[PDB]
RNA sequence: AUGAUGUCAUACUUAUCCUGUCCCUUUUUUUUCC
């Protein structure tokens, strides 16, 4: 199923957990404790690390950033991971950014486990 | 807006402007008493032929575009359309393109009752128009530009398609899978047959040889999308022909095989969807060196984060992994560790289906 | 009670407190219903009535019940003539022994005025015979069926149906002979609606029992260009 | 059943599967819409025990929790030959409560 | 920002009889530009009014401003027209040949 | 409103009851109020009720009082003998005809 | 109007689906064959009235069960139109 | 199948039909090579239709396909596409060429054996 | 003893799979047979070969070595001898023997 | 010795109702990088 139907998933969950009123400590994040790095998918092939990190320092600060592009024509390939200083912001980016659009492009956001550093 | 005004009824000379008039009893139908209700669905059920269609419909389609139709008045309106689509048999040749374009919706809507009621009736339409009619109107969906209509229609065909019997329709699918002009088409003539198997299931044994005759030239095409769709179609035929009809699909095997290997992303997905549910379908022998070859694919992708990576993996553990010729020890060692330390997370829990 | 597993559960309390006591005291109180608000019911009174009769066996409560049915007010005639249908679905075989007693009730109902009465008289007939089938009391089936014929022309839905259900039941008390000649005349009428309405019963009929019907029809007699009579069947040896 | 005539039944052949009714309905036969004398078992279409719908109420549509029966009547008349009774429309009933419940409350 | 309903096409009921479309167009004018307009003729008709703007905004401004006017001792029903259904064919030939006129005129294909 | 049915049950239970007890007669007819039965009888049914058109010098009375104490019109009504309604529509009607 | 091609259809599938049913406007010679045709199948179903003709005529109960089955075809002579 | 309220509507049309004349002498396909006769029928419908309607195509060419096409059931299926009065017409003049390819010996029509 | 519901005509297939029941006119079934668990035997749900206006002068299984049963049943299709006013039909109708066959694949049976 | 049409209400029939349930609506510019 395309992706926006995945960002759907997300909202949803989000949304049934405030629904059962669930307490913090067992809401879906607390199993990633243990990761800074957050997902971005959908970005339009047009935005730069500046942009990024500009919009999304709103929730803090950036300890690194990687943009995949495609290294042979440098292109950029629409996603990229995002290390946060701190877990509490990334909790806060997925629940805010997850579904907003820029320029036409839904973005979708997501924790990140096991982050592999190229 | 006419009912504010009066004028008398000999003066209303245009004695079908008089049928519009006392037509409009559609308000005391769609707001009024239980009594005014049953009253007037009298009235317009057996005074149907009388009024005709033209008038009918071109006075009930324009409610059903409102935006702000609630439940209830879209549920009566339904009612309605179905009671004089019982009285007037072919009136509505003409109409049918209308009733479509209002009533697809239906088809695709979180409301259950909604879904079943809008498939009906189509069947009916279906049934009460001959198929030449249904066939020649609804063409012209299949390449229509907006994906909405394209979606909406293959569903549409499909119910059609159970109304009036496959191999009836067969030869304009033929057709349409192996159109060239543009591929959004074949992709639409894939998409229809992955909705009848869903849709009819068992009722299709027959001709499962064709279906997949028909199918499988989509499953090696240069476009994605048309790859990742055929496979779907392929995986919900299988999980409607169960134990049986693996003759049928000997042929559409190895580019199954093939492309397993090599893909990414999307295309792993749906691959392994389908040699999932034909896995079971197979014999014991064929089937346990096939196994074992694809649990180790398998394994590989538990952690994957994609969604629809991890549902399509635990129905295929289901299937795989719960055949009659494996064993105990296999499983327990080299499946049950990373599954439950990945599957079993509160992520999973509020998700409905996932649970 | 706007549940029904409730009024289930009362009806069946109903009959055990009878087996406890004795029929008349339960049965006088089950008949003091009037209880205008016909169904959501009375009806299920009737059904506890039926089940009072059946419990201890129906001696007892025939008389009251062919009594009451003296008392002038529609509903209770009518909850009479309930009771009676569910009576004889309900102990099945014994009817062999009040089928006699009760035909002269039934004969008042099926020749009266209105529709209620004829709809629920002839579902009483109708289990009367599946009841009754095998067992020798065909006389008084045959009887009866002389009364019901006639409402074969009719409209209300409810009355056409418990009609046409009436004729199969006593299509298997009766035999198919019998059906037969009753709807033979009316195959070709000039009318319609009377063709309509004897095709209908002469399939109903043909469904069922199609084999019975070789030995049925009658002889008819051939034309300049066909042979329509069967010589094999009167092969004398 | 006989109180609806809006409602179908499948008409295929039998089976070999096995009939089930809701809790809800529970009780009664199929056909003569009664409650008593259960003498025969039901046999269900191939197609209409495809699917999810192994164990439902033939009836209600829902959860299958005993079987279902014939009564001595339809058995004796022999009204249980017609293959599948299984009702392949869901009724305006249904529907209509569903819809003035969701209105309501 | 606009709930997606709103339209340069606006329906108007509570018409003085026999006003003068002069007066109309200013009434109407002091909104924005007003691509057409049309009355009713029929007895039916005759009355009701149906205004075109020729941008969605200047309509949304005056069907949310002037709801409800006092014009000559009456007050004024204005609506959002559903322009959900047609009247007439589109014209293959004209639609055709304008088309022929833009894709020779700028050389596209 | 009123079916004619009802009213012929009011006329009968009004005639035998007397005038004074609304309470049982409004008990017998189902969705009736008493205080219903009450204002219909005074109303319409009542056999003082005159029913018939009006005369010149009836519509002179009623124009004249209806410039003379406007809108009051359960004054009026006692003094030309009609009800409320009779006296309001009526007034109403001749306007009409004038304009 | 629609009551009668409702119950036209009504009938014409009740009959399709068994064969030898009626309707309103059955003729004298589908009933009669139909009719035939019936007595036949059950003369070959019931042993015994093959018995009753094989013994009648002097043939042998193949050459009897034979001959039905050569006349169900066209028992009643030709259609009438 | 399932219910008897509905008319089938083959049998309906099937008799209130206006047909074309020779569409009664059967025809198989094995007696035929179809591939000539394809370019015939590709340019007789892009004229008819006066564009290119690459399913309309494949849609005769299946339903030419099996051992015993029906004229009558092509006749009507093509109806909703062509003009209705043009299915009468293209019928009445394809029907006869599968005649004349089907007399043939080497299974190929007439008119493209003098062309 | 009636015209379309089976029984009178019953075939079996040589090795034991496959049994067709089949009335004299428009109704043929066919159910398999095959051992269990405990090796006692079990029935299948019937397969149908129906097939409009059609008497049966004699049905027997073929014999084909495991592969797919077949059925040869002698026929006639008296529909046309019908509608001949003239009475031709009723002569120039001669009887074709059509082998019938199970598909145990696809689970149906196609003649 | 009653036709029909009647926005004419009241009776009346159906052991019909009044709890059943939402599970395959997931649809789009391939895109989770050693
Ligand atoms: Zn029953
Ligand atoms: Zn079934
Ligand atoms: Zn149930």
């Amino acid at each position: 199923m395309n992706p926006l139907t995945k960002v759907k998933l997300i909202n949803e969950l989000n949304e049934r957990e405030v629904q059962l009123g669930v307490a913090d400590k067992v809401s879906w994040h607390s199993e990633y404790k243990d990761s800074a790095w957050i997902f971005l998918g959908g970005l339009p092939y047009e935005l730069t690390e500046g942009d990024i990190i500009c919009v999304f320092s709103q929730y803090g600060e950036i300890v690194n950033i990687n943009l995949v592009r495609d290294k042979k024509t440098g292109k950029s390939k629409g996603f990229c991971f995002l290390c946060y200083e701190d877990q509490r912001s990334t909790i806060l980016a997925v629940d805010n950014f997850n579904g907003i659009k820029i320029k036409g492009r839904t973005i979708r956001v997501d924790h990140v486990s096991n982050y592999r550093a190229p | 807006d006419k009912l504010l005004v009066d004028v008398d009824e000999s003066t209303l000379s245009p004695e079908e402007q008089k049928e519009r008039k006392i037509m409009k009893l559609l308000l005391k139908i769609k707001n009024g008493t239980p009594p005014m209700r049953k009253a007037a669905l009298r009235q317009i059920t057996d005074k149907a032929r009388e009024f005709g269609a033209g008038p009918l419909f071109n006075q009930i389609l324009p409610l059903l575009m409102s935006p702000t139709l609630e439940d209830q008045e879209r549920h009566l309106l339904v009612k309605v359309i179905d009671r004089i689509l019982y009285k007037l048999d072919d009136l509505v040749r003409p109409y049918v393109h209308k009733i479509l374009v209002v009533i697809e919706p239906l088809l695709i809507d979180e409301d259950y009752y909604a879904r079943v009621e809008g498939r009906e009736i189509i069947s009916n339409l279906a049934k009460a128009a001959g198929l030449a009619t249904m066939i020649s109107t609804m063409r012209p969906d299949i390449d229509n530009m907006d994906e909405y209509v394209r979606n909406t229609t293959a569903r549409a065909f499909a119910v059609v398609a159970s109304a009036l019997g496959i191999p009836s329709l067969l030869p304009f699918l033929k057709a349409v899978c192996k159109s060239k002009k543009s591929w959004q088409a074949r992709h639409t003539g894939i998409k229809i047959v992955q909705q009848i198997a869903i849709l009819m299931g068992c009722a299709i044994l027959p001709h499962l040889r064709s279906l997949v005759e028909i199918i499988e030239h989509g499953l090696v095409d240069e476009q994605q999308k048309v790859r990742t769709i055929s496979a779907l179609a392929i995986a919900a035929l299988a999980e409607a022909a169960t134990p049986y009809g693996i003759e049928s699909f000997d042929s559409v095997l190895k580019p199954l095989w093939k492309g397993i290997r090599q893909h990414r992303g999307k295309g792993l997905a749906a691959f392994l969807k389908a040699i999932g549910y034909l896995i079971p379908l197979m014999d014991a022998e064929y089937a346990n060196y096939y196994t074992r070859e694809v649990m180790l694919i398998l394994i590989r992708e538990f952690q994957s984060p994609d969604e629809e990576m991890k549902k399509i993996v635990l129905k295929v553990v289901k299937q795989c992994c719960g055949t009659d010729g494996v064993e105990a020890n296999y499983i327990k060692t080299e499946i049950l560790p990373p599954f439950f330390k990945h599957f079993w997370q509160h992520r999973m829990a509020l998700d409905r289906r996932n649970y | 009670a706007h549940k029904k597993a409730i009024r289930r559960a009362t009806v069946n309390t109903f009959g055990y407190i009878a087996k406890a006591i004795g029929p008349h005291d339960v049965l006088a109180t089950l008949l003091n219903n009037l209880k205008v608000q016909e169904r959501q019911n009375r009806v299920c009174t009737t059904v506890a009535i039926a089940i009072v009769a059946e419990t201890c066996s129906p001696f007892t409560v025939l008389p009251a019940l062919m009594n009451e049915y003296r008392v002038p007010e529609l509903n209770v005639q009518n909850g009479v003539l309930k009771s009676l249908s569910f009576l004889f679905e309900y102990i099945g075989e014994m009817g062999k022994d009040y089928i006699y007693a009760v035909t002269p009730l039934l004969e008042d109902a099926l020749m009266d005025r209105d529709l209620v009465h004829r709809q629920t008289a002839s579902a009483v007939v109708q289990h009367m015979s599946l009841g009754v089938y095998g067992f020798g009391c065909e006389d008084s089936l045959n009887h009866l069926l002389n009364y019901v014929w006639p409402n074969v022309f009719e409209t209300s839905p409810h009355v056409i149906q418990a009609v046409m259900g009436a004729l199969e039941g006593l299509r298997v008390a009766i035999g198919p002979c019998r059906m037969l000649q009753y709807c033979l005349q009316g195959l070709f009428h000039p009318a319609r609606k009377v063709r309509d309405v004897y095709w209908k019963i002469y399939n109903s009929i043909y469904i069922g029992s199609q084999d019975a019907l070789i030995a049925h029809y009658p002889r008819i007699y051939n034309d300049d260009k066909n042979t329509y009579i069967r010589y094999e069947l009167d092969y004398i040896l | 059943a006989k109180h609806h005539p809006d409602l179908i039944f499948c008409r295929k052949q039998a089976g070999v599967a096995i009939g089930r009714l809701c809790e809800k309905c529970d009780g009664k036969c199929v056909i003569c819409d009664s409650y008593v004398r259960p003498c025969t078992l039901v046999r269900i279409c191939d197609e209409c025990n495809y699917g999810s719908y192994q164990g439902r109420c033939v009836i209600c549509g829902g959860p299958g929790v005993s079987d279902a029966y014939y009564c001595k009547e339809c058995t004796i008349q022999e009204k249980d030959r017609d293959g599948c009774p299984k009702i392949v429309n869901l009724g305006s009933s249904k529907t209509d409560l569903f819809y003035e419940r969701k209105k309501y409350g | 920002r606009l709930p997606p309903e709103v339209n340069r096409i606006l329906y108007i009921r509570n018409l003085p009889y026999k006003i003068t479309a002069e007066e109309m167009y200013d009434i109407f004018g002091k909104y924005g530009p007003i691509r057409q307009i049309r009355v009713g003729n029929t007895p039916e008709t005759r009355g009701t009014a149906y205004v075109v703007y020729e941008d969605i905004f200047d309509a949304k401004n005056a069907c949310d401003h002037l709801s409800g006017f006092n014009v000559c001792n009456r007050y004024l029903v204005v609506l959002y027209y559903n322009a959900n259904r047609a009247f007439q064919k589109m014209d293959t030939k004209k639609k055709e040949e304008q088309l022929k006129l833009l894709k020779e005129k700028y050389g596209i294909n | 409103v009123w079916r004619n049915t009802e009213d012929e049950i009011l006329k009968a239970a009004v005639m035998k009851y007397g005038k004074n007890q609304w309470s049982r007669i409004a008990s017998l007819l189902h969705r009736k109020s008493a205080k219903q039965c009450k204002a219909r009888w005074y109303e319409w049914l009542d056999p003082s009720i005159k029913k018939t058109e009006w005369s010149r010098e009836e519509e002179e009375k009623l124009l004249h009082l209806a410039k003379l104490m406007p809108t009051q019109w359960r004054t009026i009504a006692p003094i030309i003998g009609r009800t409320a309604a009779q006296c309001l529509e009526h007034y109403e009607f001749l306007l009409d005809k004038a304009a | 109007m629609t009551d009668r091609y409702t119950i036209h259809s009504q009938l014409e599938h009740l009959q399709s689906k068994y064969i030898g049913t009626g309707h309103a406007d059955t003729t004298k010679w589908e009933w009669l064959v139909n009719q035939h045709r019936d007595s036949y199948c059950s003369y070959m179903g019931h042993f015994d009235l093959l018995n009753y003709f094989a013994i009648a005529e002097n043939e042998s109960k193949a050459r009897v069960r034979f001959n039905l089955m050569e006349k169900m075809l066209q028992p009643c002579g030709p259609p009438a139109d | 199948e399932q219910d008897n309220r509905f008319s089938n509507k083959q049998k309906k049309l099937l008799k209130q039909l206006k047909f074309a004349e020779c569409l009664e002498k059967k025809v198989d396909m094995s007696k035929v090579n179809l591939e000539v006769i394809k370019p015939w029928i590709t340019k007789r419908v892009t004229e008819i239709l006066g564009f290119e309607d690459d399913v309309v195509i494949e849609f005769i060419f299946n339903q030419l396909e099996v051992k015993n096409p029906d004229s009558k059931m092509m006749q009507i299926n093509l109806t909703g596409f062509l003009n209705g009065k043009n299915a009468r017409e293209f019928m009445g003049e394809l029907w006869p060429l599968l005649l004349s390819a089907q007399e043939n010996i080497a299974g190929i029509p007439s008119a493209f054996l003098e062309l | 003893c009636r015209r379309i519901v089976p029984g009178q005509f019953l075939a079996v297939d040589p090795k034991g799979r496959a049994v067709m029941i089949s009335a004299i006119e428009k109704q043929k079934l066919v159910y398999i047979l095959n051992r269990d668990a405990a090796a006692r035997l079990t029935i299948s749900s019937p397969l149908e070969a129906h097939k409009a206006n059609t008497l049966v002068y004699h049905v027997v299984g073929v014999d084909v070595g495991f592969e797919n049963p077949m059925f040869a049943c002698l026929e006639m299709d008296y529909e046309e001898a019908d509608n001949d006013p003239t009475g031709e039909a009723a002569a120039n109708t001669q009887q074709t023997l059509t082998f019938y066959e199970l598909d145990l694949g696809l689970n149906h049976v196609v003649r």
